[PDB]
């Protein structure tokens, strides 16, 4: 009820419909965490993706557009310090695109102690999927190399990982299996999904897919939050 | 070689040069003082408008004028006695955990996963608030952002080092080395020729400015270290870490002084503050609350209940009048 | 291995400080806290007038 | 509230036969929001209670 | 009003029988055809039974709108259509009012009194009967067009709201415009009733047939076509918790239709009996008699407790409700 206190509250509230404005159109991007091992596929996917909209390390965004969705992609590889102190900053992202090269059942790790790598990947997704912060969020599995996968299949036999198996030297019932025993780490199997996908170096079938997966866990969230539950 | 064997040695020499300096303990000594009673504490102010949760918080080198920073690429500026937004930043990256006010009322720091410290103009020629610098150089995250002066700041990051740069050429005057692990927090003496650090490997160290060299190392902890921050005197600090428990070291002594950690209690500690006669130590917690502490006797006297889903930043006016928490619920309370 | 030696260095510089007893850092503490007991809107509540929030 | 409270007219059905001196007492009844037409009751002897009929040309018509 | 006198079979009948003999039929026996002292709820119940019914109705909703109270930022539609649920205490109270004391004191009947004692008791009771079909719409709208912002909109809970408010107004208005004092004849006592003069018969089917078309009917066929399209959309999905909205959805129509359907047969079959399509008999009104007491309070206890049973289901409220549990146990004790 003063003169010089009137510019202070329509200031206030000019900038309280700007930022209400702003905080509802990033309400409609979906944002996604890439996660993967040393040499996975990442940047492959991100080079399948096809980028279209827009020291110094850390995230590495890519925002790109499909059928009027605007997707944002945080790639977190350049941040070599504790996982547990920055980890809880992705807790509301809307999935995890966790990446894993079939053709990696062959090879160790260049640390050279002598453990498989896809072993390695194994324990990474079954840290990352039975997180706390993470005890809702949707998983896209990735298995890209299946290319690769039926050269090796053929000569080198699986039972070098996973050594209990049931035979059958072939391209199914060995993918199938990896599957499985990825999807076999879920501890939350009633609540929380996961959406696995051999990708290899297939065009515009893995943006599809990941499209796919997100409709169903933005449903969700609608569910939730409308009283459904 | 074999120096490794000459440590150890002088550690253990440390070590004998830091019992036979310990007459008494704290705890005996201020026994006959009164307990400060219970302390009763009311929201006067609940300052709203964030969208995520909120990561840091710094005060108004007088009074009046706090600034806030939130994962949604909003840096917000708000004046206390009402709560009126006199401003409203966006931020290039949404991943920010720190903050920080100049001492002279017209800048603003930020920083965090992107590596990056940027240093925004207030008050400009044209009223609208532009980047004023971009300092690079740090190769992890931006934990902690101090300003030394209008022209210097000291920044502490997960690379395992601090520096202290120079904002007008926007290049690291000097570097502090020797942490083993990521610095998570950082304070500053009152009269800026000092200032400690606690890091990840539950250490803590005094630092000196004006040369570039470690002076002492505190440890006693179990986890990682949090928060720290200076007692008004100038001549002891408190850290706080994962133990559930704080800690007050003593520069002087080169020692430790009390404890303060109570049954009932396994959360752990995000923030630290002290009052400003420095007999009331406040201290965050991931319990949803936070607790007061008698700095001299290490009863709880009072807790300061009202969040619902953390405390992340904490903080005590200069004049004393009030505290302010944040929350991740894009909630600050103004407590007096 | 030069950083065991910068790691004895740093020891070495830190084992050349001098230390003053505990007693003495306890009260001057409590003189501190006794000197500045009545300044402290904290410790000692003020009056809502004099309270900005009031 | 009260939506359970219906007023219904007495007279299940009108019998004719009209009996002289075998009649103990008689009663006439008011039209209302209870029941439209006027309903007669009538003690032919004892406590049995009978209704004459509505008819006007020979009940009405006495009365 | 009415009166009668007695014809004593004196020299003179009190209506001139003695001078006329027309004539006799044979002999007939039992026969009964008056009616008097029929089964009825007694009037106290009815009160006793509202009273804790109102109870009921008023810790739920408070418990409700604590909750909303205290997460107000980040609510949705749905949350400010079960909030305007909410206003149904306020409306049950002034209903109950004028009715205690109407009990009580026996010489402040009016006509002016029954209005108001029905018209918030048609109220509260046609309220939560269209505020819950904006609800499944609501539901089908945040899940069709998913990916949009302004299903998420509170104004769009504010607009429902006040449409729903505004429905259930007129159709109480419609249906308690007749409505006034009248005397029982068979005992003189001043009572509510129906009073449309000549024509007081028609004025109850006509209430009868709004309160059944417009008020059971059309809210099941729009709640069935808004969930059905609801499942038709997330069937398609690989969603694992599909079987738990299934149980919700049909759990909420079959409770609706299962409350509110006894009283709209057992109006019917009254009707029936008004019209000569029953044979009349003693015990047959008497069945209905306390039937239908026993239908209307079934109706209004299922009225009294839509809001806590819609956010018992879901699971967001759930959570609230055992953090504030959790601090309700650790302090105060």
């Amino acid at each position: 009820l003063s003169a010089e206190d009137k510019a202070a509250v329509e200031r206030s509230k000019m900038i309280d419909r700007n930022l209400r404005e702003d905080g509802e159109k990033a309400a409609r991007e979906v944002k996604l965490l890439l996660l993967g091992a040393g040499e996975s596929g990442k940047s492959t996917i991100v080079k399948q993706m096809k980028i279209i909209h827009e020291k110094t390390t850390g995230i590495v965004e890519t925002h790109f557009t499909f059928k009027d969705l605007h997707f944002k992609m945080f790639d977190v590889g350049g941040q070599r310090s504790e996982r547990k102190k920055w980890i809880h900053c992705f807790e509301g992202v809307t999935a995890i695109i966790f990446c894993v090269a079939l053709s990696d059942y062959d090879l160790v790790l260049a640390e050279d102690e002598e453990m498989n790598r896809m072993h390695e990947s194994m324990k990474l997704f079954d840290s990352i999927c039975n997180n706390k912060w993470f005890t809702d969020t949707s998983i896209i599995l990735f298995l890209n190399k299946k290319d690769l996968f039926e050269e090796k299949i053929k000569k080198s036999p699986l039972t070098i990982c996973y050594p209990e198996y049931a035979g059958s030297n072939t391209y199914e019932e060995a993918a199938a299996y990896i599957q499985c025993q990825f999807e076999d780490l879920n501890k939350r199997k009633d609540t929380k999904e996961i959406y696995t996908h051999f990708t290899c170096a297939t065009d515009t079938k893995n943006v599809q897919f990941v499209f796919d997966a997100v409709t169903d866990v933005i449903i969700k969230n609608n569910l939730k939050d409308c009283g459904l539950f | 070689d074999q120096l490794r064997q000459e440590a150890e040695q002088l550690k253990n020499q440390i070590r004998d040069a830091r019992k036979a300096c310990a007459d008494a303990t704290l705890s005996q000594i201020t026994n006959n003082i009164d307990p400060v009673g219970r302390i009763q504490m009311r929201t006067r102010r609940t300052l709203r408008g964030h969208l995520a949760k909120i990561y840091a918080m710094h005060w108004g080198t007088d009074s009046r004028l706090l600034v806030s920073a939130s994962q949604d690429g909003k840096l917000i500026i708000w004046d206390s006695y009402t709560t009126n937004k006199v401003h409203a930043i966006p931020l290039r990256s949404s991943w920010v955990m720190t903050c920080a006010y100049a001492p002279s009322g017209n800048y603003v720091a930020c920083g965090g996963l992107d590596n990056i410290c940027s240093i925004y103009n207030l008050k400009t020629r044209e009223g609208n608030v532009r980047v004023s610098r971009e300092l690079a150089g740090h190769t992890g995250y931006l934990s902690c952002c101090r300003f030394l002066d209008d022209n210097q700041i000291v920044t502490s990051s997960g690379d395992t080092t601090c520096a202290l740069w120079d904002i007008e050429t926007g290049q690291q005057t000097t570097t502090f080395t020797g942490h083993t692990g990521d610095v998570m927090s950082l304070s500053l003496a009152p009269d800026t020729r000092l200032f400690v650090s606690g890091a990840c490997d539950a250490s803590a160290k005094l630092w000196d400015v004006r040369e570039g060299m470690c002076r002492q190392t505190f440890t006693g902890h179990e986890s990682d270290i949090n928060a720290i921050c200076f007692f008004p005197n100038g001549n002891a600090f408190a850290t706080g870490s994962d133990d559930a428990t704080c800690r007050l070291f003593d520069l002087r002594a080169d020692q430790e002084l009390m404890t303060y950690s109570h049954d009932n209690i396994i959360c752990g500690i995000t923030s630290v503050s002290f009052s400003k006669s420095g007999r009331l130590l406040l201290a965050g917690y991931d319990d949803f609350n936070c607790n007061v502490w008698d700095a001299l006797k290490a009863d709880r006297a009072g807790v300061l209940a009202g969040h619902d889903n953390r405390v992340s930043c904490l903080g005590v006016t200069d004049d004393g009048m009030a505290v302010a928490t944040g929350s991740w619920d894009s909630f600050l309370k103004i407590w007096n | 291995i030069a950083q065991a030696r910068k790691l004895v260095e740093q020891l070495k510089m830190e084992a050349n400080i001098d230390r003053i007893k505990v007693s003495k850092a306890a009260a001057d503490l409590m003189a501190y806290c006794e000197a500045h007991a009545k300044e402290d809107p904290l410790l000692t509540p003020v009056p809502a007038s004099e309270n900005p929030f009031r | 509230a009260s939506v359970a409270t219906e007023l219904r007219c007495q007279c299940l059905q009108t019998l004719q036969g009209i009996h002289p001196k075998n009649i103990q007492s008689v009663n006439v009844k008011s039209p209302g929001p209870h029941c439209a037409q006027t309903e007669v009751i009538a003690t032919l002897k004892n406590g049995r209670k009978a209704c004459l009929n509505p008819a006007s040309p020979i009940v009405k018509k006495i009365i | 009003d009415f009166l009668t006198i007695f014809l004593d079979d004196d020299e003179s009948w009190n209506e001139t029988l003695n001078m006329s003999g027309y004539d006799y039929s044979g002999n007939f026996s039992l026969e009964v055809s008056v009616c008097e002292m029929t089964t009825v709820v007694p009037y106290t119940w009815n009160v006793g039974i509202l009273s804790l019914i109102f109870l009921i109705n008023v810790l739920g909703n408070g418990l409700v709108t604590y909750i909303f109270c205290k997460h107000r930022s980040r609510a949705g539609a749905i949350d400010i259509l079960l909030l305007g649920i909410c206003l149904n205490s306020l409306c049950l109270s002034i209903s109950l009012l004028a009715e205690v004391l109407m009990f009580l004191f026996p010489n402040i009947i009016s006509t002016g009194l029954c209005r108001l004692e029905i018209f918030f008791y048609y109220l509260y009771v046609y309220l939560d009967i269209f505020s819950v079909v904006c609800v499944s719409l609501v539901r089908y709208l945040l899940v069709a067009y998913s990916t949009r912002s302004w299903p998420k909109k509170q104004s769009l809970g504010w607009v429902l709201t006040s449409a729903a408010l505004l429905i259930a107004l007129v159709l109480s208005g419609d249906a308690c415009r007749h409505r006034s004092r009248v005397v029982d004849p068979v005992s003189k006592q001043a009572m509510c009733y129906e009073n449309a003069g000549n024509m007081t018969a028609d004025w109850r089917l006509h209430v009868r047939t709004v309160s059944v078309t417009a008020g059971f009917l059309l809210p099941l066929a729009l709640l069935i076509l808004f969930y059905a399209l609801t499942w038709c959309v997330v069937r398609r999905t690989k969603l694992q918790a599909r079987r738990k909205v299934r149980g919700v959805i049909v759990a909420v129509v079959l409770l609706f239709f299962v409350f509110c359907f006894p009283y709209h047969v057992l109006n019917l079959l009254d009707t029936l009996l008004r019209r000569r399509w029953i044979r009349d008999s003693c015990y047959t009104r008497g069945l209905i008699n306390v039937g239908l007491a026993v239908t209307s309070l079934l109706q209004a206890l299922y009225s009294a407790v839509v809001p806590l049973i819609y956010s018992c289901l879901g699971s967001l409220f759930r959570q609230r409700m055992y953090g504030l549990f959790q601090s309700l146990r650790q302090s105060f004790m």
